């Protein structure tokens, strides 16, 4: 009833140029604070980068509200990028429960706030294609998820068959304990993922051949598994990660 | 001599391969597209030349120690061998290991009169990889879009 | 008290110090060649690793 | 009985296949016949998980008269399951028949409409990439044959530490050598080296038959370890002409092959988009 | 003492584990004087004496 | 186009002269035939400027020509400190081939096409490097100093990992060999942001990443040794990084190039 000094300095103060251009400065400060850390840090850096965390979080949490009753709740929550900062601040004020027993440590959520550094990118050339980029990648998210789920099912099937064939057979008298095995399901999944990306796909094949006897007629027939895995996995990788890219980007 | 002359029969085999309308159409179109653009290969050639000379002068003086990733086969000690090393890095085999082997403090050849090596290895073996990837992708896309008219035809 | 500190790892020039811990900065793989001795227990960049001692010229 | 084939049966069967998949996920293999209690319970559960499929398959045949495709696949996995159960119970073969448990999730995935559609799209996109699958088959043949002519068994010598036959004592990486009058890697200081050696990598990687050289060419085409083979054929035959093989195979069979695949796929994608 | 060594010879100890098991047992029998009695058994779902 | 031929021959022949040198040796006959080879080239290369300078009074590629000829003009002298400055101008002789880019038409066309491609894909490159920085920052607070290990697996502290220990050849108990005990960090660590920026690049190149995965899996505490399969849920970091950066942001690069050229 008496907002004759509230709304005038609500919309015309959060969108009043300097507010932005200084929020960008504070975002750069936050990313500097989280980035400027290493192993065996000095005492002063550990103190300052721990003090400044909440010193910036309080200002940004206030900025939440200052922009909230300026554009209302509907116009605040409609924007997808607004909800990203919403989740960032929610996690920031939430991490002071699990800070008791580390778990997430200083959770890498303070990083994810640099997506609000693309605010500077906003005015850059063809930023209204980057918004279009994520727009398409989220509009076709159903097809993207279906393709990814089919690829994941292919990986799961070739991991189950992998652990059925070479389960508990990579146990030779040699001293080392090579970790590209098929013992558990996580290990089989990691091995299948490693073979699918090509990296050292010929080093697990040799183990598979040497485990199933050796170079021979029936023994050297299990390379068919690795060959089919490589061919089909690369083909599906192309059909997913290039169809998504080409379709959405075009 | 004799080993060379036993080989021709695989050419009759490749003629048998050439049999087929689709194979001939695809292959002839792609070869004519590749010949249509000979100035896109003289970018990768230039890149290989420049980085071979640069690496030869900077990082190639080390002794051929068989226990590291520089030996009688992998070294900068001659232009063909340097080109082979760059090709191996372009295919991405052990480029990080060669970068580590080019780190400074490696004993160099006694015939040359442990201060040998350089810290330029990171920049060289990262910039070469990125630039080679870009140039190969540019060649690929150029030859693809020169034949795009054939590629999408609705026979 | 005395351990040689320098920027260029090759010449290995001598510089004074005050910390009672002389370190040893070497590469993670080629550890035979010592890049930089000195004083204090600093942080090693890549590719490097540091071993820190209890006295002067302990690094050897 | 062709009235219970409605929704409840479908969702129930999908849940059964999903539970079978998770059961296979837990199963965990053990070296040389060992087993814990979980493997002694999952083998009991994968009897109800077989009775359910047997009951499902018994009604459909006397309800729908096997040619639906995925129905045929379900039938094969079911009959293999009963045969496996009978053999396991009567023999106290395990390796052979526990493999069809990965065909089972295929029958799972062929229940959801918008995953069958995606697979149909993928298979439809695979059809144009058949000439560029024939030309990749007729390169690993032309070069395998050439490798047969050039490097037939030339990589079977290695340093042996002259003082007794011993067993290939030369670093922790046995590498081929030569006979000085040859052109390979001389063991130089003593260590005269003689034939009778399995191979560079336990005998799996070498140009001996049309099988071990139709796999060595494939590895050098996927570019994962072609330098290791180049060095092995280099310091066993010489360093003059082993590169005109291993570089002309990758600038003809791994770039001009990855170029056509990308071109055809991009073309098909553009056509489908139009 | 009256040591009695039980050795797990089930399937899961095949490979590196058996090599260290066969060496560790060989090096605890060497901590025994002539005043001590020792036997070695093994179980693989059936107890026995090796 | 005679003079243009008169050069496109000489510059390329000078390039092949500077290519077939003697890397390892500083004194030889190949680097003396090619040591005094560049006196016919250097004067005729300089004379081109003299003939062309008085025809005008400056465009862009002429600056490159001036620099590539001044490289020889200066490296002939210099003297004094013959341990540096000569050692960088020796490398700076890699700009002779680039002189041919201007005196050969079509080469400018393809170079300009590549530079406009840079202009188109700078956005994707910047996004990829920003995500690299982001993932490095997350990984720092995840593997900060936990990737240390000792040569002896029975010690899990830098203080304890000292002195000597016994190593057995090929797992044979009858061949013991004394080795020292060394607290060695991983080849690709995560101690700071910059180191993670290189480790993640090597991961995205699909080279040596299984070793990093199976080393980070065994990490439990800072400044301590590894534990076999202590955490297997940490593989999700690498899986997500490979899916998002090594697959999505590279195929998006390729698709951008393809759709732009189409
Ligand atoms: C990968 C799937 C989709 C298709 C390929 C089937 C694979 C897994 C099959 C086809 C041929 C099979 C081999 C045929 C013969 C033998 C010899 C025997 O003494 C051990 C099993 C072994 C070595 C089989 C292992 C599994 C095998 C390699
Ligand atoms: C994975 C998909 C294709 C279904 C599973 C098919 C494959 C993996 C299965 C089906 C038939 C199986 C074979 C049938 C019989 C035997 C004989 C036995 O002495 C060794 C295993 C061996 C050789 C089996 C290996 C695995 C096998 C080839
Ligand atoms: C160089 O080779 C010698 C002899 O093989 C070896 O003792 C030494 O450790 C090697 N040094 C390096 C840095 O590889
Ligand atoms: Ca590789
Ligand atoms: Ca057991």
């Amino acid at each position: 009833r008496w907002n004759r000094f509230c709304r005038r300095k609500c919309r015309a103060a959060v969108k009043s140029n300097v507010f932005y251009w200084l929020v960008i400065f504070l975002v750069f400060l936050n990313t500097l604070t989280i980035a400027s850390e290493h192993y065996n840090q000095p005492n002063w850096l550990t103190e300052v980068q721990d003090t400044a965390n909440k010193a910036l979080l309080a200002l940004f949490t206030a900025e939440m509200l200052l922009k909230m009753y300026s554009l209302g709740l509907q116009a605040y929550f409609v924007s997808l990028f607004n909800r990203f900062d919403c989740f960032v601040v929610c996690g920031g004020i939430l991490e002071t429960i699990l800070v008791e027993t580390k778990i997430m440590s200083p959770l890498g959520i303070s990083v994810l706030r640099c997506v609000r550094l693309l605010r500077i990118f906003k005015i850059t050339r063809y930023w209204n294609s980057l918004s279009n980029l994520v727009a398409s990648l989220l509009n076709s998210v159903r097809s993207i998820a279906s393709l990814l789920l089919l690829l994941f099912l292919f990986i799961i099937i070739f991991s189950l068959l992998g652990m059925q064939l070479f389960g508990g057979k990579f146990n030779f008298d040699e001293m080392q304990t090579r970790r590209s095995t098929f013992d558990n399901f996580p290990q089989s999944l990691l091995t299948v993922f490693q073979i699918l990306t090509g990296e050292d796909w010929n080093s697990v094949m040799y183990d598979g051949i040497m485990a199933y006897g050796g170079p021979s007629f029936p023994g050297m027939l299990v390379c068919i598994y690795f060959i089919i895995l490589f061919i089909c996995g690369n083909y599906i990788l192309l059909n997913v990660f290039l169809a998504i890219a080409v379709d959405n980007l075009a | 001599s004799i080993t060379f002359f036993r080989l021709f029969r695989v050419m009759r085999l490749v003629k048998l391969l050439s049999r087929g309308e689709g194979i001939r159409t695809l292959l002839w179109t792609f070869i004519k597209s590749f010949q249509a653009l000979p100035y896109v290969a003289l970018l990768i050639v230039m890149l290989f030349f420049i980085y071979a000379v640069i690496g030869m002068q900077v990082f190639g003086k080390i002794a051929l120690n068989d226990t590291t990733e520089i030996n009688r086969n992998n070294n900068f000690q001659t232009f063909p061998q340097a080109v082979l090393l760059l090709f191996r890095c372009a295919t991405g085999e052990a480029w990080q290991d060669i970068m580590l082997a080019c780190m400074p403090g490696k004993k160099c050849a006694p015939e040359s009169e442990t201060p040998c090596g350089s810290s330029f290895a990171v920049f060289y073996f990262i910039s070469f990889y990125m630039l080679c990837a870009f140039l190969i992708i540019n060649l690929f896309v150029a030859v693809i879009m020169d034949n795009f008219d054939y590629l999408t035809r609705d026979w | 008290r005395i351990c040689y500190i320098h920027k260029a790892s090759l010449p290995r020039a001598t510089k004074t110090c005050v910390e009672n811990t002389c370190y040893k900065m070497f590469i993670r793989t080629q550890r035979e060649y010592i890049s930089e001795r000195g004083c204090g227990c600093p942080t090693a960049m890549w590719p490097y690793q540091t071993e820190c001692c209890k006295g002067d010229r302990c690094n050897k | 009985i062709s009235i219970v084939e409605w929704k409840p049966f479908e969702i129930i069967i999908l849940l059964t296949i999903f539970a079978n998949c998770v059961a296979l996920a837990i199963y965990i293999p053990f070296p040389e016949d060992d087993s814990n209690a979980t493997n002694s319970n999952l083998e009991r559960v994968e009897y109800l998980f077989l009775i359910i499929f047997t009951v499902e398959a018994f009604l459909k045949v006397i309800a729908y008269g096997l040619r639906n495709g995925w129905n045929l696949l379900d039938f094969i996995i079911v009959v293999v399951g009963l045969f496996s159960a009978i053999l396991e119970q009567a023999t106290k073969d395990v390796k052979a028949l526990r493999a069809f448990r990965v065909l089972r999730p295929l029958r799972l995935v062929s229940g959801v409409p918008s995953l069958q559609v995606v697979l149909n799209s993928i298979i439809k996109a695979m059809v144009p990439l058949l000439h560029i699958a024939l030309l990749v088959l007729f390169v690993i043949i032309i070069y395998a044959i050439i490798g047969l002519e050039l490097f037939m068994g030339k990589m079977h010598k290695t340093c042996y530490n002259q003082e007794g036959i011993a067993d290939v004592p030369a670093e922790d990486d046995p590498s081929p050598c030569a006979l000085e009058t040859g052109h390979g890697r001389q063991c130089q200081n003593g260590t005269v080296c003689k034939p009778g050696w399995d191979g560079p990598k336990h005998g799996i990687t070498n140009f001996d038959n049309f099988a071990f050289a139709m796999l060595t060419v494939f590895q050098c085409i996927t570019m994962e370890g072609w330098t290791d083979v180049l060095y092995w054929v280099n310091d066993a035959v010489g360093r003059d002409w082993p590169w005109i093989y291993f570089v002309t195979l990758i600038i003809i069979g791994s770039f001009f092959v990855l170029n056509l695949v990308l071109g055809v796929l991009s073309g098909e994608f553009s056509k489908e988009r139009e | 003492k009256d040591m009695l060594i039980l050795v797990d010879v089930s399937g899961s100890v095949s490979g590196l584990t058996l090599k260290l098991i066969r060496t560790s047992v060989s090096e605890m029998l060497e901590t025994l004087s002539d005043d001590d009695f020792v036997n070695v058994a093994s179980f693989n779902s059936n107890a026995q004496d090796v | 186009t005679i003079f243009t031929n008169l050069i496109l021959f000489f510059i390329l022949l000078s390039s092949i002269s500077l290519a077939a040198e003697d890397p390892v040796q500083h004194t030889s006959f190949r680097n003396h035939i090619l040591g005094n080879a560049d006196y016919v080239f250097t004067s005729i290369f300089t004379l081109e400027i003299i003939l062309k300078m008085t025809a005008y009074g400056r465009n862009y590629f002429n600056i490159l020509d001036l620099l590539v000829v001044s490289v020889s003009l200066i490296s002939f002298g210099i003297q004094s400190s013959a341990i540096n400055v000569v050692k960088i101008l020796r490398v700076l002789r890699v700009l002779r081939p680039l002189r041919a880019i201007n005196r050969a038409k079509g080469l400018k066309h393809v170079v300009q096409c590549v530079f406009v491609a840079i202009r188109t894909i700078g956005n994707i490159v910047i996004v990829t490097t920003l995500l690299q920085f982001m993932f490095a920052c997350i990984g720092v607070q995840l593997f900060k100093g936990k990737l240390y290990t000792c040569s002896d697996s029975s010690k899990q502290t830098e203080a304890e990992c000292k002195g000597n220990y016994i190593t057995y050849k090929d797992g044979e108990v009858d061949h013991p060999i004394i080795q020292p005990r060394s607290w060695e960090n991983s080849k690709f660590d995560f101690d700071n942001v910059l180191a993670a920026m290189m480790a993640l690049f090597t991961v995205s190149t699909f080279e040596g990443w299984p070793e990093l995965l199976y080393r980070s899996i065994d990490s439990h505490t800072e400044d301590k040794g590894p534990i076999y399969n202590y955490r297997v849920e940490i593989s999700i970091f690498f899986i997500i990084y490979i899916i998002i950066i090594a697959f999505f942001m590279m195929n998006i690069f390729v698709g951008f190039v393809i759709v732009t050229f189409q």
